């Protein structure tokens, strides 16, 4: 369960790396 | 003629000499000459090892593993005096060379089988009435298998036998009882037995070549598990010196 | 255009989403070959014989490793510097044995980081700029050079790499103390003035620019709303920082050059960590810490202690205990 | 101060000495095992993550420069009174987003987290140490114990820095507590094969 | 350019003068330190066959040998961490060699007198030591004023390699910003990202 | 990018959030002890 | 008691996550102009 | 506490016999010894033979005896094996093989008696120290 | 392993030629600014 | 019931003196012209049934006979113990300095 | 592993709550108006 619980959070961190890329907020320039 | 950089490197190294097979000849034994093997070679080809019985307590058979410790396998330079016996038999009495190695295979699943493949201290006899060593000639005995690990080796919570705590340190209060099979670590000692099958012989050379079988205990970790059986198969090389 | 110019325009494209360019095209597959090994790896990876003594050392959390002691394990002592690629191995539990993931990993790695580092260059001239950003990435890059093959090369084994784990990497450090007295050596010590004086510099600069903000906010929102992407005027009164600062210390050990202050900025944790590299690469040729065992000796000629001599028992105890069943002569010479 | 004063005396504070400073560096380790300790861990991040904002942010300051003079060495061409930004935040940004993926937009943020990085890291570090002035350690994994106990082919390098900090205890207590009259005989030192 | 050049060739004569005892003769320049680790084995394998240990069959406490093992490939070499080394060549040794690597025979029969002092010279000059030049290992006392010339030879040109490597960057990356016109800077009136289109 | 149409905005009033916590409190409730077992 | 000692945790993420839901929903409704 | 006469004061023989050394004799010695043999008995051990120390009652127990001013001087002109059996001057460093160890070339009688003193009064400093190797630093 | 070896080679070598052709390729030419550096 | 067999056998007259059988050949340099030419052809040619026996090892001088008798009263033996002679640890058993 | 049996629950509960309470925060802070 450790294992599940280690690996599990590290896909969560790259998927959050994926959406923090290609889905952030756009920079603008007003 | 091969020198060692022909050799580096390749494999060449781990392996024994071989005979062609013009070599078919036989190596007479003169009963008043005193004799030596001045080299013998052990080159293992596959190492089986004995499954351990579900508890179905039939016959549990020998399996094929895969080695991880690369070319690193065999016996070689040993010697020792070939007596020549009052009923005509060979006996082979190992003195001396590189006659161990420690191995590491793996068996289907992953377990990992570390074994000390040796035949120290072997003595191995022929047949009575050998007047000449032939293709036909066979040496069996037996050998010493000393552990795994020798005394000073310590276990990785620092545990050992000639060396080392002899408790579990990062376990100040725990019950003494359950882990002594761990903090009291034991030395193995058991028997193999090796029969050797001469294929080939060089008459004038007193080079003689063939196939070999050894059975043995693997490592028990200094006594903290159940050894495995082992069967180890291979080829092997002996030249016979008079003395 | 034909094929070969299309693809070379869209590779040095400077509006892809992730810059390419002709580094890119080599750090991408092996920056992807070695985080892929290094995950599988770190997973699910069998232990692992470091230091070639039919010892294996489990790395990997499915055999009973967590996070923090889980590590790949530097390749066999027995290979030492051979290059040990998947097919030199027998077979995939033999290369698995001997830690064939880890000279897998590093060198893709190397590879894929000075790519990286090739890469900021390629880009800065792409879009215009000054180049040498890819110059103070160089100090990180160097030390992992430093850690993973010029260490070992020294040693004469990549089985003293630092093992790509936390507690390999404090193992490593360890070691490292023991046999070279890091601690006491003045290009580690610059190194340490150099993350620490990062650290110092950096705390300063953020709290001296957010101290002196001009208010363009409330106080119900904030105040990094007071800044527009793209401004043109500057968002904080540097004259006001250097106003504080200067006289928190003294005016002329105060920066009123914002370009002079952020080359300041640039180069001291920088430079100072080409030093903490070049402290581990010169360790790695065995010029070690300085030694001042026993260098305090009274009248008579007794030992007289110094700290010196106490870091030497702390030390020792490292230099005795280490891979415990690795020697078998007195000296451990490399 | 909390340290000491969580432990017998003064006198395992550090003392105000480059080498000693080490000495109480090597002792926290072999003692406390401190590397383990996430709270230095914490630290790490925050100070080796401080001198990397330190790093990028002058260098990318240095290297998105306005031209605002005729002259190839840059510094002069800045006046303190000027309204304008010296360098493109524009050109940095666009940068570091195609480089690495994300890329800091506003300059106030920028610099907050400049500020926060650091300080955060060694207000962690802090409050471990005030944990390991009662010895309250981060010193083993249990799991870890247990099956290494039980089986003694278990490795990690866990173990061996244990076994590192045991070797350190062993060899450096007598001289480094000498009010303690330690007295190690050879025999019950602790080393491995040889050395 | 030349400093690219002069970058890769001081890391070249680093690694030449550390492991090369050729055109750097150990007589002159000090023992490798592979020549030093072997020597130590060379030394105690001498030692204790002399008092009588049988050097081939001896099982050390891994079940490797404590003097004598076989390399990846086979060969015999000296065992214990002095393994990684068994590349080392060196004139002293090599009468040991044979076909399949060391030789058990003459290892018992033919070690001559100049290689026993050889390899107990090589062995206590092996190229370990602090930087105001303490002889050994970084524990060992004062005593020894020493520091292999391969080690001041290999660090020196380490350290100045690596900073040309730097100074390669620098001016290449200089030389391209120069050539292209935008070294001093940005053009604010044209800023060539202001032209380009939003990333997302 | 040129905006989606097909967006819509999502909608739980309070009556809504009520009935909802007690759902899966309730049913919480209910089938803990089988989860304990 | 000899419980399931994932009991615990099955209770728990079966209580919080749809509740969650179901927080995230009403506070976005709330925030939506009148 | 000083380096005092008596401290300098060591057996010269077997029979009884002492001599002291002069505070120029003994760093004479001291001197000496690092150029020609610390290389090997850093700290008063032996690194390519540990089995055998420079400790004074070991050297008392060497045959002939070595804990003295004449059997240390002997032994630098003609060593021996611990029992005295085989003479190694072949394989260690001696006036006798100065061809071979070139550093004893320009040792003289005087240079003899200086290292040997070092090797006497060293232990009397240093205690344990004196071939204690690593356990003792 | 022989194939495993022979691929890795090819896919290698195919990488760092299109490295090499690559900035071949007039790269003092790619940038926003002046373009004539022959 | 598991016994440490080095420590079991420190109980033994091994603890107490040099065991002609077991005990690692640097023992030796303890006594008077015993190391190294007679503590090799001591290791050499054990295991011995009782002391005494070490006065018949082929080969001996006089004078290699004499130092032996002076110094029978420091020698014994016990039982080989496996764990103390192999590996050749009679010759060098990982203990230096 | 002989593991704390709880360290399940306390990760899962240490990542999932502050990481709820922000999603609540961001998604009621899209749907207010533009
Ligand atoms: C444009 C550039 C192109 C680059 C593109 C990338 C393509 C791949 C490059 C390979 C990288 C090198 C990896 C192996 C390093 C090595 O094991 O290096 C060691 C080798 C020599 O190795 C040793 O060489 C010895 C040869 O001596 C033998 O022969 C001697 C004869 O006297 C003696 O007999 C001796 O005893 C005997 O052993 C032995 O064989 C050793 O086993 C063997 O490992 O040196 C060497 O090949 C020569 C020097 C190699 C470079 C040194 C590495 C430094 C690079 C990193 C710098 C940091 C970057 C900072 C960025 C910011
Ligand atoms: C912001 C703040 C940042 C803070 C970090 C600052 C980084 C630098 C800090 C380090 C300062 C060094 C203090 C000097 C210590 C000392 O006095 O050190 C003393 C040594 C000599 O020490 C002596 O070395 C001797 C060695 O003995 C040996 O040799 C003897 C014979 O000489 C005997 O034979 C003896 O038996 C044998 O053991 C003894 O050990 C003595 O006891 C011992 O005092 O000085 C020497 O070695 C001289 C040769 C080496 C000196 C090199 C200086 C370091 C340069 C790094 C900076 C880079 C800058 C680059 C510019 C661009
Ligand atoms: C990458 C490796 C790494 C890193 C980055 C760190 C970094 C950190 N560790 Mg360290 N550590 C490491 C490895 C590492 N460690 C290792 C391997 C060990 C061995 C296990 C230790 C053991 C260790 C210990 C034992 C301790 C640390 C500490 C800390 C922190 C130091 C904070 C500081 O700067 O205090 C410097 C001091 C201050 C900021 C106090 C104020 C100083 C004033 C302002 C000075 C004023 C000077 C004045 C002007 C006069 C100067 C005069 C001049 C002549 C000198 C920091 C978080 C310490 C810590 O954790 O702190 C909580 C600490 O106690 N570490
Ligand atoms: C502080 C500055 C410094 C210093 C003092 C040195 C000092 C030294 N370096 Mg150098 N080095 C430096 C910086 C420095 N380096 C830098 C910045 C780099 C680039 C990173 C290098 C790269 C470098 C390399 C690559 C090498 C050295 C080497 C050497 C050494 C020998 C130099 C040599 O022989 O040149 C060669 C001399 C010339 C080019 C001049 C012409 C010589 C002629 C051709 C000789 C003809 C001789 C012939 C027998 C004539 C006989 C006549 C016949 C007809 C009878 C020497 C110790 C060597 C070494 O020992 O490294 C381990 C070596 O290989 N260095
Ligand atoms: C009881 C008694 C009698 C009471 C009587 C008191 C009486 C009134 C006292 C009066 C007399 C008194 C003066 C006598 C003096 C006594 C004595 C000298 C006290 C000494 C105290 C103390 C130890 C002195 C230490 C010296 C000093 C503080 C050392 C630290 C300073 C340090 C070296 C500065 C140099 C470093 C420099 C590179 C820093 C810049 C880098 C960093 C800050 C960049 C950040 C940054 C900088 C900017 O610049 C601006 C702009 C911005 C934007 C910005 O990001
Ligand atoms: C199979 C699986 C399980 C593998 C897992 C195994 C492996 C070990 C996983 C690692 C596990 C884990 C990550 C270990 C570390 C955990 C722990 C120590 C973290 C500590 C937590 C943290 C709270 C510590 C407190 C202190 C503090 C908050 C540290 C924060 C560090 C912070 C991120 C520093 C920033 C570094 C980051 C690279 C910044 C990027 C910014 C970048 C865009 C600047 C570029 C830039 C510069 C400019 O100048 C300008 C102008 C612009 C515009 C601009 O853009
Ligand atoms: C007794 C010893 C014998 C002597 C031997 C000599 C040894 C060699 C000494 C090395 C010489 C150094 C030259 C520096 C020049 C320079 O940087 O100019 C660039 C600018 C110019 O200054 C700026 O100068 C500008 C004018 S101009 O550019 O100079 O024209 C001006 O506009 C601006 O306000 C002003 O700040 O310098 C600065 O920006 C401020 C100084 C920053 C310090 C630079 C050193 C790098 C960091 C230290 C390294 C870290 C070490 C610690 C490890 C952690
Ligand atoms: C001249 C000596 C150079 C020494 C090594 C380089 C140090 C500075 C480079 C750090 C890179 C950081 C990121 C790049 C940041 C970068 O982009 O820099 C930008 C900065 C400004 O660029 P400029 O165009 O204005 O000037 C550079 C050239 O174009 C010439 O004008 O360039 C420099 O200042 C170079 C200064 C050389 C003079 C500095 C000497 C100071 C070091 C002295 C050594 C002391 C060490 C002792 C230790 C105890
Ligand atoms: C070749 C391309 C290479 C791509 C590789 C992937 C890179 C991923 C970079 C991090 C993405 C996640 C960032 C989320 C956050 C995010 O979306 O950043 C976006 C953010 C943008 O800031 P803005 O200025 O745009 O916004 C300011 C206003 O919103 C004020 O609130 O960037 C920063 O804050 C920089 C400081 C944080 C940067 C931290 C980087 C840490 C790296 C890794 C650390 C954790 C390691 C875990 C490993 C298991
Ligand atoms: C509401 C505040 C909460 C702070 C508590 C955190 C203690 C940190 C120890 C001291 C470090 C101080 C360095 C701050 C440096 C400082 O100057 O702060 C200043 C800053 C407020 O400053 P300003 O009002 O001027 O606004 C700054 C912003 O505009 C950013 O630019 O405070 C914070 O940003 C509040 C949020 C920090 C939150 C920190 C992370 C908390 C996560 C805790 C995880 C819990 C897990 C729960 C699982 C169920
Ligand atoms: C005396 C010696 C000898 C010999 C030597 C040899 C003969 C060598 C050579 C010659 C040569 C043959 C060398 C080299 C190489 C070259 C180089 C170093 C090149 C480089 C490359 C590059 C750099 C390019 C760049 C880039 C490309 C990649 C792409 C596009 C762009 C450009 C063009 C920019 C021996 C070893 C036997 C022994 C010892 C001594
Ligand atoms: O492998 Mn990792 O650490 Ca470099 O020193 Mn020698 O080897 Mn082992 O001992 Mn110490
Ligand atoms: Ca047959
Ligand atoms: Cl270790
Ligand atoms: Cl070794
Ligand atoms: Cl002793
Ligand atoms: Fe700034």
């Amino acid at each position: 369960m450790e294992t599940i619980t280690y690996v599990f959070i590290f896909a969560c961190i790259i998927a959050l790396f994926f959406f923090a890329i290609f889905f952030r907020e756009p920079p603008r320039i007003t | 003629t091969l020198t060692y950089d022909d050799i580096v490197g390749t494999g060449l190294a781990n392996k024994c000499p071989t005979l062609d097979d013009t070599a078919r000849g036989a190596y007479p034994i003169d009963s008043s000459q005193t004799y030596r093997i001045a080299r013998l070679c052990l080159q293992p080809t596959t190492f089986l090892v004995k499954e351990e019985p579900k508890n179905k307590r039939q016959e549990a058979e020998f399996v094929p593993t895969k080695l991880v410790t690369r070319e690193t396998t065999s016996l070689d330079q040993i010697q020792g005096e070939l007596k020549v016996n009052s009923d005509g038999s060979l006996t082979f009495v190992e003195e001396d060379g590189i006659d161990f190695q420690p191995v590491t295979v793996q068996m289907a699943g992953g377990e990992r089988i570390p074994l000390l493949f040796t035949v120290k201290n072997l003595v191995a006899s022929t047949q009575p009435n050998v007047t000449s060593i032939t293709t036909s000639t066979d040496f069996k005995g037996e050998f010493n298998v000393p552990s795994y690990r020798t005394a000073n080796f310590l276990d990785p919570k620092g545990r050992g036998l000639a060396s080392g705590y002899d408790s579990a340190i990062a376990l100040p209060q725990a019950k003494e009882e359950e882990l002594a099979r761990a903090n009291v670590k034991r030395f193995s000692l058991t028997k193999g037995q090796i029969s050797l099958n001469v294929a080939k012989v060089d008459g004038r050379t007193g080079e003689i070549a063939g196939t070999f079988e050894s059975e043995q205990l693997s490592d028990d970790d200094m006594g903290a598990h159940e050894p495995h059986e082992v069967k180890i198969q291979g080829v092997f090389y002996a030249s016979i010196e008079p003395a | 255009a034909n094929l070969w110019e299309r693809f070379c325009n869209w590779v040095t494209s400077t509006d892809n989403r992730l810059y390419v360019g002709w580094f890119g095209v080599i750090m991408i597959p092996t920056l992807l070959a070695a985080t892929i090994c290094f995950v599988i790896a770190f997973i699910a990876a069998p232990p692992v014989d470091i230091d070639g003594i039919r010892e294996p050392v489990s790395g990997s959390l499915l055999y009973g490793n967590n996070i923090i002691t889980g590590a790949v394990v530097p390749s066999s002592n027995a290979i030492g510097l051979h290059f040990y690629p998947i097919w030199e191995a027998a077979s995939l539990d033999e290369w698995l044995y001997n830690g064939g993931p880890y000279q897998l990993i590093i060198f893709h790695f190397l590879l894929g980081a000075s790519c990286y580092m090739g890469r900021q260059w390629e880009l800065s001239y792409r879009l215009g700029m000054r180049p040498w950003i890819c110059v103070a990435y160089s100090a990180p890059l160097a030390s992992a050079f430093a850690v993973f093959l010029i260490y070992p090369i020294g040693q004469g084994s990549f089985s003293d790499g630092m093992p790509l784990g936390i507690s390999g990497t404090f193992n490593f450090m360890i070691v490292f103390q023991a046999e070279h007295n890091i601690l006491m050596h003045p290009f580690h010590q610059l190194g340490v003035a150099g993350v620490f004086g990062g650290a110092l510099f950096c705390a300063m600069h953020g709290s001296l620019v957010t101290s002196s903000l001009i208010r363009e906010t409330t106080e119900t929102e904030s105040a990094n709303y007071g800044y527009k992407f793209g401004q043109e005027e500057e968002t904080y009164n540097i004259v006001a920082a250097h106003g504080y600062f200067g006289r928190l210390i003294f005016q002329y050990a105060s920066f009123n050059n914002s370009r002079s202050l952020h080359f300041f900025l640039a180069a001291w944790p920088v430079v100072g960590v080409w030093f903490a590299a070049l402290g581990i690469s010169t360790m790695a040729f065995n010029l070690n810490g300085f030694n001042f065992n026993h260098s305090v000796i009274d009248a008579k000629g007794n030992v007289i202690n110094t700290w010196a001599d106490i870091i030497n028992r702390a030390n020792l105890g490292m230099e005795v205990m280490h891979e415990r069943n690795a020697h078998n002569f007195p000296l451990d010479l490399a | 101060l909390i340290y000491p004063l969580g432990q017998s005396s003064w006198f395992f504070a550090p003392s105000f000495g480059v080498a000693a400073i080490f000495r109480f560096l090597l002792f926290f380790q072999g003692f406390h095992n401190w590397t383990l300790n996430p709270f230095h861990m914490m630290g790490v991040a925050g100070v080796l993550g401080g001198a990397l904002l330190c790093a990028i942010h002058g260098a990318t300051v240095e290297n998105t420069l306005f031209q605002d003079g005729e002259g190839a060495s840059t510094f002069r061409a800045f006046n303190p009174t000027q309204a304008e930004e010296t360098y493109s935040m524009v050109t940095a940004n666009r940068f570091w987003s195609q480089i690495f993926g994300i890329a800091f937009s506003n300059k106030r943020w920028l610099h907050f987290f400049m500020l926060f990085v650091p300080v955060t890291g060694l207000w962690m570090s802090a409050i471990g140490v005030v944990g390991l002035a009662l010895n309250l350690r981060s010193y083993d994994f249990i799991s870890q114990e247990i099956r290494a106990a039980e089986d003694p082919e278990f490795e990690t390098f866990y173990t061996k820095n244990l076994l590192l900090n045991e070797g350190i205890r062993a060899w450096m207590a007598p001289q480094d507590q000498p009010h303690e009259n330690f007295v190690f005989p050879e025999e019950v030192l602790p080393r491995g094969n040889a050395l | 350019y030349s400093l690219g050049a002069l970058s890769m060739m001081g890391f070249i004569a680093t690694c030449f003068v550390w492991f090369n005892n050729t055109v750097y003769p150990s007589e002159f320049y000090g023992p490798t330190g592979p020549e030093a680790s072997q020597a130590q084995a060379m030394t105690f394998l001498i030692r204790d066959q002399k008092l009588g240990a049988n050097v081939g069959s001896a099982q050390g406490p891994t079940g490797l040998g404590k003097y004598l093992m076989r390399s990846p490939t086979g060969e015999i070499i000296f065992g214990g961490e002095t393994m990684r080394f068994w590349d080392f060549r060196g004139p002293w040794l090599e009468p040991l060699r044979g076909p399949n690597g060391l030789d058990l025979n003459k290892i018992k029969n033919d070690i001559q007198p100049w290689q026993e002092r050889r390899a107990a010279e090589y062995m206590t000059h092996a190229p370990l030591g602090s930087l105001n030049s303490v002889g050994g290992v970084a524990t060992e006392i004062n005593s020894v004023n020493f520091v292999s010339p391969r080690s001041w030879l290999a660090t020196s040109h380490f350290v100045l390699a690596f900073f040309f490597l730097v100074g390669h960057l620098w001016h290449a990356g200089r030389a391209r910003a120069a050539a292209a016109g935008f070294e001093k800077g940005i053009d604010r009136e044209s800023e060539p990202v202001l032209s380009m289109p939003s990333l997302d | 990018m040129e905006p989606n149409p097909n967006r819509q905005p999502v909608e739980l009033n309070r009556t809504s959030l009520y009935l909802g916590l007690l759902l899966i409190l309730v049913l919480a409730l209910l089938f803990s002890s089988y989860f304990f077992n | 008691m000899e419980v399931n000692q994932l009991g615990l945790i099955a209770t728990a993420l079966f209580v919080l996550v749809p509740s969650v839901f179901l927080i995230i929903l009403y506070v976005q409704t709330e925030s939506q102009q009148k | 506490a000083e380096l005092t006469p008596e401290v300098l004061t060591v057996p010269l023989n077997s029979e009884g016999k002492t001599i002291t050394l002069t505070e120029k004799q003994y760093l004479e010695g001291k001197r000496l010894f690092q150029y020609a043999c610390a290389s090997c008995h850093v700290g008063g051990i032996t690194k390519t033979n540990p089995s055998l120390d420079l400790r004074t009652e070991t050297l008392a127990l060497a045959t002939p005896p070595r804990d003295n001013i004449e059997g240390l001087v002997d032994y630098m002109k003609n060593p021996t094996t611990y029992d005295g059996e085989q003479e190694i001057a072949e394989v260690h460093p001696s006036l006798r093989s100065a061809d071979i160890f070139p550093k004893m070339r320009n040792l003289t009688e005087k240079d003899l008696v200086a290292i040997a003193g070092h090797i006497l009064v060293e232990p009397k400093i240093l205690g344990d120290k004196w071939g204690g190797g690593k356990v003792y630093y | 392993m022989e194939t495993l070896k022979i691929t890795v080679y090819i896919v290698v070598t195919f990488f760092v030629l299109l490295f090499v052709f690559g900035f071949l390729s007039g790269d003092p030419a790619r940038n926003p600014k002046r373009k004539d550096l022959e | 019931e598991l016994v440490n067999v080095v420590d079991e056998k420190l109980g033994t007259a091994y603890g107490e003196k040099i065991d002609l059988n077991n005990t690692n050949i640097a023992a030796f340099i303890q006594y008077r012209g015993l190391y190294p030419t007679l503590a090799k052809l001591i290791v050499k040619n054990a295991p011995y049934e009782s002391v005494e026996d070490v006065l018949n090892i082929p080969g001996l001088t006089e004078r290699q006979k004499q130092i032996l008798r002076e110094n029978l009263e420091h020698f014994t033996v016990t039982e080989v113990e496996t764990a103390l002679v192999e590996g050749g640890d009679r010759y060098n058993n990982g203990l230096y300095k």
